[PDB]
């Protein structure tokens, strides 16, 4: 019984990275594996195997910083179901175009506190192969009780956000990333950091 | 750093070129750009020269793209490319990597088909605009 292909094969970006995900083949047994491949650079193009997801039992595969991967151009992934003595047809994803489709992660806020100056600085753990994206961030600040929040101006990754305080309980900081290539993309806000004062 | 409108313009051109290349046979006997093409492999002083060479090659090739449809979509991209080139040249200033890389790009138009050259510079376009331009602007 030939093995039936994966379903809803989807190549997507999340947190600066790219993932291929899929669902099990209709008629299949559990206890099957999957093999994944991707296209190399358009001018030296073939399907290459992802070593990490060779015979994986998972339903996803990280598709970032792969060998011979060109993120400045479109690329597809493919998945096939594999069991010994059998293999399904490949199922390809749609092209993903990283510069235009990457989804930014929230920053990690580095916090310092001078007597009356609260400083928030955005840091990122970026895939080592990532193109040099232009990243900015936006801090939200609020008194844990009093509802109204203050949104500070968009700040380039690399500059801190300075916040002047008022003697006045818990106070809170959050930040989101804005990435603009052709069309602005916003991350969710980071997990708030709340502290006593 | 390129604007959204400019990048939208390049994308529209790049995609139009890609589509036209699906109708052509554009195989290369040898790829146009080196497999490890990256200005970081070069001395800082050599980088602008490398960047100039790929810019000139890109212009040469795209300015020859055939048919009204492509000329139309390439019109504004060619204009932005001309401006980037000219700005680069107003900032500019024994055989090794730079020399060999320069040779490869100069010789390519003589040895390869039009489709092949068209394919090469189109697929090189966003790396050029995004990576190569930035590294040069940083190192100065
Ligand atoms: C606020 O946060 C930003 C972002 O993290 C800080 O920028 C980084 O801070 C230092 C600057 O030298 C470095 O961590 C980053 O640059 C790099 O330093 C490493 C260590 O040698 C090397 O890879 C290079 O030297 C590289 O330049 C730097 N990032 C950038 C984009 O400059 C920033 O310092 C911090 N606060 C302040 C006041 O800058
Ligand atoms: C893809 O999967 C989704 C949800 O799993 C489903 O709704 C959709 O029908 C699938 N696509 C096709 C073409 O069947």
């Amino acid at each position: 019984p030939r093995l039936a292909p994966p379903q809803n094969v989807t190549l997507l970006s999340q947190n600066f990275s790219v993932y291929l995900t899929w669902l099990p083949g209709l008629g299949n047994p559990q206890d099957v594996t999957y093999f994944v491949a991707y296209q190399s650079s358009p001018t030296r193009r073939r399907w290459r195997e992802v070593e990490e997801c060779a015979g994986t039992k998972e339903l996803l595969c990280s598709m970032m910083c792969l060998k011979k991967q060109d993120l400045y151009n479109k690329f597809k992934g493919r998945v096939r179901t594999v069991s010994p003595s059998s293999k399904s047809p490949w199922v390809e994803s749609e092209y993903l175009d990283y510069l235009f489709e990457v989804e930014p992660a929230p920053p990690v806020l580095v916090l310092t506190q001078t007597e009356e100056i609260l400083s928030a600085n955005a840091t990122y753990q970026l895939p080592p192969c990532m193109p040099p994206l232009d990243l900015k961030y936006e801090v939200a600040f609020w008194k844990e009780g009093a509802g109204n929040k203050t949104l500070f101006p968009v700040t380039p990754h690399g500059q801190p956000v300075q916040i002047t305080l008022q003697p006045a309980e818990h106070h809170c900081l959050s930040a989101r990333t804005i990435y603009t290539f052709s069309v602005p993309k916003y991350s969710k806000f980071s997990k708030p950091t709340c502290f006593l004062l | 750093s390129l604007s959204p409108q400019e990048l939208a313009s390049f994308k529209k051109a790049r995609d139009a070129l890609e589509e036209s290349l699906k109708l052509k046979n554009w195989s290369c006997s040898s790829p146009v750009f080196p497999g490890n093409w990256d200005l970081r492999l070069l001395q800082v002083r050599e980088r602008p020269v490398a960047l100039e060479a790929e810019l000139a090659l890109t212009l040469k090739v795209l300015e020859a793209a055939a048919g009204p449809a492509l000329e139309d979509v390439l019109d504004q991209p060619l204009h932005t490319l001309h401006h980037i080139l000219s700005q680069l040249q107003a900032c500019i200033q024994p055989r090794g990597r730079l020399h060999h890389w320069l040779h490869r790009l100069q010789e390519a138009p003589k040895k390869e088909s039009a489709g092949c050259l068209e394919a090469s510079v189109t697929f090189n376009l966003f790396r050029l605009l995004t990576r190569d331009l930035k590294y040069v602007a940083d190192g100065n």
